[PDB]
């Protein structure tokens, strides 16, 4: 078993591992969203008494934790590595030690992002980690050193699974797809590859630029002697914008693909649709200083990209469209992974039209470093992501898994989450609108309501949370009997209409991608013989 | 249609009653900080 | 050697056949989880303040 | 043929790769060796003896791995032209990234250069820090690799061809050609006016200049293991994947030479 | 001026950057509102009459009319809404003439204001290092956390324009009364201008992260009117 | 063919379509096919449909014809002019609704 | 030295892994196997001593 | 099927009511002292001295907050 | 004596996309309005106050 689980050059026995670490740091990231929303619930110094640099280090270890791994692994590592194989007919991957040293370059960038919270107070920058306030006059110690150690390790995996992702959807295809026939989970795989080795090179550079000017006594940055501190936010920002569309385009295929399988219809236009997601990747890198509208960029720059970010808020747009299209006039079974899928889309419009108010260069400086923001990435990324994210699961895991859930749990679990967490980000705003900062421990006690609501909100997306494990446990140790004692839901295509349940048994998963072919847990050499198609 | 109840009032018996339940779901899913502000002691309760 | 394909051969825990329940197992990953922002907490306000 | 021996085959030509452990022993290097490097720069052990062999070990194990792929590749036998075309597609791919952190090391060069700042006197290059010349030894070294690219090409089509004392001679003289090249690299870095931590001038030169030199060096390892499998009859005349791998690596390495050349050199003084 | 409990809108104007930011945004959710309420209708009607639907139309998979128009909708949309907001962009950087000018140095966890137009006859430049009141010394009756015991004074109906820099991290000098948010890097000046238009105190924070003392960090701005000010400024 | 059908070469397309069907699931499925589409079909497609559900000797799909049919028109008045048509068909061949088969 | 079908002739013909399965392959994996477990246990007994902050005693 | 929006709607409910109340016996052991300017003493000094410099003039000036 | 029914989708399709427009801008145009123009005439109360207090 030593073989099977440490070494294991098999791309199915390696997207479990990526789960497994995805559940633990995300359990990790939520615990510290708790606990700073339980610090930030009432003014006066409360459970972590003064000491605004563990709120630092906590809101730091949130941030970077729960984007570079939780998000990252959960849709690109573990969903293109169990996925991306298995619909294009490869037997499994091209560059398989590639992809099985990406996964395990990843827990060690957490090991050293946990032990880097332990040393010498701590690094404290938040996850955009800024200098001066992280060169080593005015942060001394071995710390945020791990913590961008970290960062490079992450960096590192991510794109040894990008180029692994790229080479095996550009040549192990099956014997009849073609260059556009490919399901659309496959294309947001693609096209979220390449802007991960387009992208996070600028980023390694960056942040080895700030290691070799706090260690090394180089100047990309210390000013006196030189250099400036808005190179980083160029250098920074580059990267950080096509690393939230990373995060964001396989949440757009997982739920384009429920949408089409939950309502009986293909998706509207699916030659439009991923021209427009291929359109938003190539477009995602011009954008990159809306970030930067404060720091002191001319009018005319500042024109220009607030300009250019409608365009890039023109194909999302279109792309909601054709969800509500091919929703419209279907037959909609409301399962659990329907609901998450509906309820993505609404929160993720009201993200994306706040996003648009922010895009404002001459809105921007009313609400920058605000809770306003706050408010947006935690709709668009949070939200979207991570509805995508269970959209995924709850869809898959029968499959993949081979253990059905159990049904009535799946569902108040939605609607905990979604009530739970409505609560903790709609006051963000008006927190951001009456004027609070970011990253402050607690705040003059003015608007003392709204981050109380804030706080009653996040434990009941916290016990939702639980509900999860809960359903994890009960679908491990009675999946069978979910299947048989008629507490789930077992065909996720119901029968048509006038078709019979005796002709249903013949024809049992209408499927359109190969995925809901395979058996219950699929064998370890599926695809034999190749698996062709016209 | 040709023949039949008209089509302006066979899909207005379908979409009246839909407006006012629609106008419901959204002044309860913006509208609760309204609802958790009117209990609160800035409203001098 | 293709390793032999089960519903509890695709995943690292063993489920049926223990000793111990499984609800230890699968509860103490996630209270490791859970618990070390706090024992990150805790060694984070033994070297600053009190407690 | 016969169907009884034809399904005793892969029925597909992808490769299937057995369980190897080199994913797991460089992952732990690699943690191993950041954290070292982590702890020795600020004083907490005591030498950089653990960072050396933290490196060192990484450099075995990285070795092992390629030792493994080679035995994999042309013993067992399995690369096949669609394997072929993957690993080349991989290489290309992995370059186009190697490129962009040099572009990131440009946009860093161009930003604190053509806006120069009030404390560097206001010029490009700043005051009192000589600027090294172009015209002395970055000449050599701007020759010495259009050379190198000459004759690695026609050591590639004498490969292709069939001679065996042409297709040597090439690839042992672009490889003294290339060490050559970093021996006098290294001349031009020890004696220079300016530091890496003199001025930020000096800071993003030695950084774009010296991640040039450490690709070079990485290139002229994987030459020396590319010339050694080449007098031990591992590359064939028609199966040359990790030649024409390391040949359009070194095309690359010189034209990004030239751009690093000219406007760190020429524009940049 | 000053945050109230359970509010859900803006800090009230004092500029007419901050005026024309007001305005601004409430005619981008005008016209956002519009879009929020149509696709929720059609959420809403989509999942409450097809759910109860037997039968799927499913060879409905395009449309070129219905496409186009929901791709040239959204285009129309955005311009309308970058129509002004260039206008606010190009005249909220027009600082043509202003009266005087401050200085706002930021250093670590409090601010320096410093005047130096010379009419302070006793020649000098004034300065004040701006320190927050720490909360155990209030006084029956003072803003927790974003009072402070010494404010920067500015006067009324006269174009201020300040720079804004720092010795150390990178800071920001953001009131959102007076409508003004700029980044103190250490490196550079930043110039914004301002003409508050009545009296009263304006309160704002540090808005980009400092370290420890980040919250502790505010801005106290009284606006006075013009001999009150000239008065200030020559017996301080 | 992603030109528009028009509604007569839609009825000739699928009368030709359903006399062609020999087993069961040839049946039901160009049944579904032709409900499923954006129209009700004329009721020359649907008594064509009848004796092809005839044909094959099972029930059901001859009731649930009438049934999927009064979910696809727009109100009873169109589904009673369109039943007095149907009558005769109806009556010697036998099948029942269903509204008179499961009074609730 | 065209010793190319020897080394397929016996890399084909076992049981053993590819890793361990030349004839001078011994002596390029126990060593390493020491050096190994040595450079990567050898920091998790200093990371202790960081979290407690004592330095080194170096000059 | 049979009753089972009821037994969702149910537990939706109780979950609500289970985490309202463990928030709360989280929230019983934070810390035993406020900061001072917190009870509605010190709030009607503290918009005294507002309105005595006319902050806010038109919107919401008032600031109590506390029982 | 039947009439070819067609285009039932069509029809519900543009009743809808018509009606969501409508109800979006009577939702935005009560927005705008009543709440921006309670702003707007509040704080054009005020000034005119103060510059009339100011003589
Ligand atoms: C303290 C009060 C604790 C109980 C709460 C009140 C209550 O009985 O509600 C149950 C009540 C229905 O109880 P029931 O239908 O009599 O019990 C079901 C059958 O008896 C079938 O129930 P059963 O006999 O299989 O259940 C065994 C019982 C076993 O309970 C015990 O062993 C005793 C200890 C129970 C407290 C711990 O487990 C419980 O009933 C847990 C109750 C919580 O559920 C509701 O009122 C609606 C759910 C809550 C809505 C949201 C409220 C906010
Ligand atoms: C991945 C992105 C992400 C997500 C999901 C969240 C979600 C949460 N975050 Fe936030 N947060 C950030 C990324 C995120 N955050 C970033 C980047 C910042 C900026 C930091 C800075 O600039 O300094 C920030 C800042 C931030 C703030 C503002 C503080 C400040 O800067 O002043 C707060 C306050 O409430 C907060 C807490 C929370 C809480 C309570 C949640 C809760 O929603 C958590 C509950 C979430 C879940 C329950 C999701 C389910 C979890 C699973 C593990 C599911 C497993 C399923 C699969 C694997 C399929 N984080
Ligand atoms: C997941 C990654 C992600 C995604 C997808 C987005 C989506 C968008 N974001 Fe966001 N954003 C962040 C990640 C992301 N953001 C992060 C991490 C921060 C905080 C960074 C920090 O620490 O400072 C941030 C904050 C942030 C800023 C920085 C403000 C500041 O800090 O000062 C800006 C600036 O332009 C912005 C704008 C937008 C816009 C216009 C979109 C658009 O892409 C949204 C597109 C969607 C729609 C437009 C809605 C659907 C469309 C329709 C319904 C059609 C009709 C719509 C129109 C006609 C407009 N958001
Ligand atoms: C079985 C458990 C039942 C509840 C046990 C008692 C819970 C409780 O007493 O909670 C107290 C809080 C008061 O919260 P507070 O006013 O912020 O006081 C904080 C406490 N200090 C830090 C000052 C010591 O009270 C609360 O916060 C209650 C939550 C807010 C009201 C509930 C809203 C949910 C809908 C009903
Ligand atoms: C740093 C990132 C280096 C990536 C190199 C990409 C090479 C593309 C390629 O051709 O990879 C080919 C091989 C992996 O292929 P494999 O054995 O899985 O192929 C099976 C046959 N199809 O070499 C590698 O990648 C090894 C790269 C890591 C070496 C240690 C780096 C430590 C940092
Ligand atoms: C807001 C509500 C907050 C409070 C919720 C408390 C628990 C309620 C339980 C409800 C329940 O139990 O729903 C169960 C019923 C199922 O009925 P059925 O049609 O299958 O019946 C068939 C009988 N044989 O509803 C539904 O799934 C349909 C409604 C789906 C709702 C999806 C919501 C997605 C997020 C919002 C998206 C935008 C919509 C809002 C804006 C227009
Ligand atoms: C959506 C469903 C979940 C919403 C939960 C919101 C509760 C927020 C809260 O906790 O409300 C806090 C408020 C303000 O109380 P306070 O600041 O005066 O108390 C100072 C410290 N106790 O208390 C109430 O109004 C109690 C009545 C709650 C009514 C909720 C109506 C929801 C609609
Ligand atoms: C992954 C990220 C990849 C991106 C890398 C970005 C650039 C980093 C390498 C720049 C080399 C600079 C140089 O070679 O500098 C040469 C200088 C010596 O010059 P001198 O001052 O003695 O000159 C004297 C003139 N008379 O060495 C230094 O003092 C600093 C050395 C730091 C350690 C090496 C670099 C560490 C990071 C390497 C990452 C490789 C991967
Ligand atoms: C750090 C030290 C770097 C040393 C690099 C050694 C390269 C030799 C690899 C080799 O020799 O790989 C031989 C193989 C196949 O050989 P073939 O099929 O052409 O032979 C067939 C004869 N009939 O090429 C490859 O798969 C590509 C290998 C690319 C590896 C790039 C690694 C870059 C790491 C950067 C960090
Ligand atoms: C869209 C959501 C609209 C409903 C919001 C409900 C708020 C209820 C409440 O909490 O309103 C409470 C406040 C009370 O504050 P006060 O000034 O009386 O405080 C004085 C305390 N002594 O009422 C108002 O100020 C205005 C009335 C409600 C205005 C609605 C919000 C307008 C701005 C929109 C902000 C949202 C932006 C979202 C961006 C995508
Ligand atoms: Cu200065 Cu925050
Ligand atoms: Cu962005
Ligand atoms: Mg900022």
């Amino acid at each position: 078993m030593v073989q099977r689980w440490l070494y294991s050059t098999n791309a199915k026995d390696i997207a479990v591992l990526y789960f497994m670490l995805a559940i633990f740091s995300g359990m990790a990231g939520t615990a510290m969203s708790l606990i700073i929303r339980l610090e930030l619930a009432a003014p006066g110094s409360q459970y972590l008494h003064g000491n605004s640099q563990l709120f630092n280090v906590l809101v730091v270890g949130h941030a970077v934790l729960m984007i570079f791994f939780l998000v990252m692994p959960a849709l690109i590592g573990g969903f293109g590595n169990y996925l991306l194989p298995l619909m294009i007919g490869a037997t499994d991957t091209a560059f398989p030690r590639i992809n099985n040293i990406a996964f395990w370059v990843l827990p060690m960038g957490l090991v050293c992002l946990v032990t880097s919270t332990l040393v010498e107070s701590g690094a404290g920058t938040g996850w955009t980690v800024y200098p001066p306030l992280s060169s080593i006059q005015a942060h001394s110690g071995p710390s945020v050193d791990l913590a961008i150690f970290a960062l490079h390790l992450t960096s590192i995996s991510s794109l040894l699974g990008a180029i692994n992702f790229i080479v095996t959807t550009l040549n192990m295809r099956t014997n009849g797809m073609t260059m556009h026939k490919l399901p659309l989970f496959v294309w947001s795989i693609f096209i979220t590859a390449f802007l991960l080795l387009l992208s996070l090179p600028v980023l390694s550079a960056g942040i080895t630029m700030l290691l070799l000017d706090r260690n090394f006594n180089t100047s990309f940055f210390e000013v006196s002697g030189g250099g400036d501190p808005i190179l980083y936010e160029h250098l920074f920002w580059f990267f950080g914008h096509p690393e939230v569309y990373i995060l964001i385009i396989p949440g757009f295929g997982i739920i384009s693909h429920v949408v089409s399988t939950y309502s009986k219809k293909p998706v509207f236009g699916e030659i439009s649709m991923v021209y427009a997601m291929a359109s938003i990747g190539l477009l995602g890198f011009l954008v990159w200083s809306h970030h930067m509208y404060i720091v002191g960029l001319d009018a005319d720059t500042r024109a220009y990209f607030t300009s250019a970010t409608m365009i890039i808020a023109i194909p999302t747009g279109i792309k909601i469209f054709s969800w509500l299209a091919t929703i419209h006039g279907g037959s909609i079974r409301l399962a659990t992974p329907m609901l998450y899928a509906i309820a993505f889309l609404f929160l993720f419009t009201m993200g994306g039209l706040t996003g648009v108010a922010l895009a404002n260069a001459s809105l921007d400086v009313a609400f920058h470093d605000t809770y306003y923001v706050v408010g947006h990435f935690h709709y668009v990324l949070s939200m979207g992501a991570i509805f995508s994210l269970f959209a995924g699961y709850y869809y898959w895991s029968p499959q993949i898994l081979g253990l059905n859930y159990n049904e009535k749990l799946a569902q108040i679990q939605f609607w905990l989450i979604f009530i739970g967490a409505n609560v903790i980000f709609f006051p963000m705003h008006f927190l951001g609108i009456n004027g609070m900062p970011r990253r402050i421990p607690d705040y003059p006690d003015a608007f003392a309501g709204w981050n109380y609501v804030a706080s009653i909100g996040s434990f009941i997306a916290t016990l939702s949370l639980f509900l999860f494990i809960y359903i994890l446990y009960d679908q491990l140790v009675n999946g069978l009997n979910n299947k048989v004692n008629n507490k789930s839901v077992i065909y996720n295509k119901a029968p048509d209409f006038v078709e019979s349940n005796t002709i249903f048994n013949l024809n049992t998963v209408k499927s359109s991608s190969i995925e809901f072919l395979l058996t219950s847990p699929p064998a370890v050499h599926s695809f034999n013989t190749p698996a062709v198609q016209s | 249609g040709r023949i039949g109840e008209s089509w302006v009032i066979t899909e207005g018996r379908r979409l009246i009653p839909e407006i006012f339940q629609w106008s419901a779901v959204l002044s309860v899913c913006l509208g609760w900080p309204g609802a958790v502000y009117f209990f609160s002691k800035a409203r001098k309760a | 050697v293709h390793f032999k394909d089960g519903v509890y051969e695709n995943i690292p825990f063993k489920v049926k056949g223990r000793k111990t329940p499984y609800a230890l197992s699968h509860f103490g990953f996630f209270a490791i989880g859970f618990a070390v922002p706090f024992v990150a907490c805790y060694v984070q306000l033994k070297k600053s303040g009190a407690f | 043929m016969t169907h009884l021996e034809r399904s005793r085959h892969q029925q597909h030509p992808f490769h299937m790769v057995m369980p190897s452990p080199w994913p797991i022993v460089v992952s732990f290097a690699l943690l191993s060796l950041a954290l070292s490097t982590a702890l020795t720069m600020h004083g907490y052990i005591g030498n950089m003896n653990m960072v050396y062999l933290a490196l060192f070990v990484l450099l075995t194990s990285s070795i092992l791995w390629f030792r493994d792929i080679v035995a994999e590749a042309t013993y067992l036998g399995d690369h096949t032209m669609a394997v072929r075309k993957g690993i080349n597609l991989g290489f290309l791919m992995f370059v186009l990234s190697e490129v962009l952190i040099f572009a990131g090391l440009f946009w860093a060069y161009f930003h604190s250069a053509m806006s120069p700042d009030v404390t560097l006197g206001a010029c490009w290059p700043p005051v009192g820090i000589e600027a090294v010349q172009p015209t002395e030894l970055p000449l050599l070294n701007t020759i010495i690799l259009l050379s190198s690219g000459a004759t690695v090409t026609y050591s590639h089509h004498a490969l292709i061809a069939g001679n065996r004392n042409k297709a040597l001679s090439g690839l042992l003289i672009t490889f003294w050609l290339i060490v050559i090249f970093v021996t006098c690299q290294y001349i031009e870095y020890t004696n220079a006016a300016f530091t890496i931590s003199d001025g930020v001038y000096g800071s993003v030169f030695y950084a774009g200049t010296g991640l040039h030199f450490l690709h070079m060096v990485m290139l002229a390892a994987m030459l020396g293991v590319n010339y050694w499998r080449m007098r031990n009859y591992h590359l064939t005349a028609g199966h040359h994947v990790g030649y024409e791998t390391t040949i359009i690596y070194t095309h690359v390495l010189d034209v990004i030479w030239l751009f690093l050349y000219v406007v760190f050199y020429w524009w940049g003084v | 001026d000053v945050p109230t409990p359970y509010a859900c809108y803006f800090q009230d104007s004092a500029t007419p950057n901050q005026e024309g930011i007001l305005e601004l945004h409430d005619n981008i959710m005008f016209y956002l509102l519009v879009i929020l309420g149509l696709v929720s209708w059609m959420l809403y009607t989509i999942v409450m009459t097809y759910s109860k639907n037997p039968i799927a139309y499913k060879y409905i998979k395009h449309g070129q009319t219905i496409e186009v128009i929901w791709t040239i909708f959204p285009a129309v949309i955005l311009l309308i809404i970058a129509f002004p907001s260039f206008i606010l962009l190009y005249l909220c950087d027009e600082v043509i003439s202003p009266a005087m000018t401050i200085k706002a140095i930021g250093y670590q966890w409090y601010w320096k204001y410093e005047y130096s137009d010379f009419i302070n006859d006793s020649g000098e430049t004034v300065e004040f290092e701006s320190y927050v009141i720490p909360d155990e010394l209030l006084e029956e009756g003072q803003l927790r956390l974003l009072d402070t015991d010494t404010s920067m004074v500015v006067p009324v109906d006269t174009h201020i324009r300040f720079v804004v820099t720092a010795a150390d991290v990178i800071h920001d000098f953001a009131i959102p009364s007076l409508g003004i948010k700029v980044d103190a890097t250490p490196g550079r000046l930043n110039q914004v201008s301002a003409l508050i238009q009545r009296e009263g105190v304006f309160y704002g924070a540090c808005s980009e992260l400092c370290g420890t003392g980040h919250a502790n960090m505010p801005i106290k701005i009284e606006a006075v009117s013009l001999p009150k000010f000239l008065e200030w400024l020559n017996e301080q | 063919a992603h030109d528009e059908e028009t509604f007569e070469e839609f009825t000739a397309r699928y009368e030709k379509e359903f006399d062609e069907a020999y087993d069961l699931f040839e049946v039901q499925r160009v049944l579904n096919n032709c409900f499923s589409y954006d129209l009700v079909p004329a009721p020359a497609v649907i008594e064509k449909a009848l004796r092809a559900a005839r044909r094959v000797n099972d029930l059901p799909t001859a009731i649930r014809v009438f049934e999927a049919l009064k979910y696809k028109v727009e109100n009873e008045d169109q589904y009673k002019a369109y039943l007095d048509e149907l009558k005769d068909v109806r009556q010697e061949l036998g099948v029942p609704l269903k509204e008179e088969l499961f009074p609730s | 030295a065209n010793k190319v079908i020897q080394l397929q002739k016996i890399f084909q013909s076992s049981t053993k892994p590819l890793w361990w399965r030349h004839p001078r392959s011994a002596l390029y994996l126990y060593p390493f196997y020491a050096i190994f477990a040595v450079a990567v246990v050898t920091p998790l007994l200093y990371i202790p001593n960081a979290i407690r902050g004592i330095k080194a005693k170096k000059a | 099927g049979k009753g089972d929006v009821a037994f969702i709607t149910k537990g939706v409910f109780l979950g609500l009511g289970i985490s309202f109340g463990l928030f709360g016996l989280v929230r019983l052991l934070a810390n035993p002292e406020t900061p001072k300017t917190m009870n509605r003493e010190w709030q009607l000094k503290s918009d005294e001295y507002l309105k005595s410099k006319n902050a806010n003039p038109w919107g919401g000036y008032s600031q109590v907050q506390s029982k | 004596t039947i009439a070819p029914i067609t285009g039932t989708i069509k029809r519900r399709v543009i009743m809808d996309i018509v009606l969501g427009f409508s109800l979006g801008g009577v939702m935005a145009s009560y927005w705008w309005w009543g709440f921006h123009m309670d702003k707007i005439n509040k704080r054009e109360k005020f000034y005119a106050e103060l510059a009339e207090r100011k003589k």
